[PDB]
């Protein structure tokens, strides 16, 4: 028996360009 | 390897994240960012937000 309300959400992930 | 357990239901809005739900747990969840995660549900791999998600230990 749990109850949690729902997180904001976090700033998108760092990606370098492709190869 | 590694594992997590997304704490509720949540939709991936993005391109390389997916979704999965709250009980459905999954295997092979690595950390990149200190705020996104990635791992492999149900055979696919892709991100997921540490907020609706938590890792195993």
């Amino acid at each position: 028996t749990a109850f949690q309300e729902p997180p904001p959400k976090p700033s998108r992930p760092k990606y370098r360009p492709p190869p | 390897g590694i594992t997590a357990i997304a704490l509720y239901d949540y939709q991936a809005a993005g391109d390389d994240e997916i979704s999965f739900d709250p009980d459905d747990i999954i295997t092979n969840i690595e950390m990149i960012d200190d705020g996104w995660w990635r791992g492999v549900c149900k055979g696919r791999y892709g991100l997921f937000p540490a907020n609706y998600v938590e890792l195993r230990q």
